[PDB]
């Protein structure tokens, strides 16, 4: 075929990798941050459920 | 002219009313905290597939 296929082609699979690095990264720092602070959708432990309590009238006021 | 209450009449809510105002925050509740924002979007495939080690697609 020739030259310019070879050249072009490795480019393509440059910007693929670089990217591909970029994001990788990017995946740690934010792994680090979200769980370091939950913020974020992921690392969010559970708490316990609020609509099993009972907001009725007791027997004594002061519940 | 004081007749006795019959079997179940003093065992029922009443509906009272009152010059009061209603309690504006019971329990002494402090604000609650934000919760975290949802991510908005139609979500798209994954860039460049899974970026695992070597597996292109
Ligand atoms: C057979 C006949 C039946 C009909 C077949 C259908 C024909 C068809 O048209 O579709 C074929 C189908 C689609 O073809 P296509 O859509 O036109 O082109 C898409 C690209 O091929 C896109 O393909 P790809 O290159 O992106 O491959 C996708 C997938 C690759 O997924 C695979 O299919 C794996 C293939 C085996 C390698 O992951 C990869 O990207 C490559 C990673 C390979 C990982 C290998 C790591 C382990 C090392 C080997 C260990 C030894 C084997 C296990 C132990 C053995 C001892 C017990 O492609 C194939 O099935 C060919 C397989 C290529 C083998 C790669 C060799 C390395």
């Amino acid at each position: 075929d020739g030259p310019e296929k070879n050249y072009e082609k490795t480019l393509a699979i440059l910007q693929i990798e670089s990217e591909k690095a970029e994001l990788r990264l990017k995946e740690q720092e934010v792994r680090r941050l979200m769980r370091a602070r939950g913020d974020g959708p992921w690392y969010q432990f559970p708490t316990p459920e609020k609509e099993f309590i009972d907001h009725s009238p007791k027997a004594t006021p002061d519940n | 002219g004081w007749v006795r209450p019959d079997l179940g009449q003093l065992s029922k809510v009443t509906k009272v009313k009152t010059d009061r105002p209603l309690p504006e925050n019971p329990y002494h509740s402090r604000a609650r905290p934000e919760p975290n924002p949802v991510i908005e979007g139609d979500l798209k495939p994954a860039k460049h597939g899974t970026r695992f080690f070597f597996w292109t697609v």
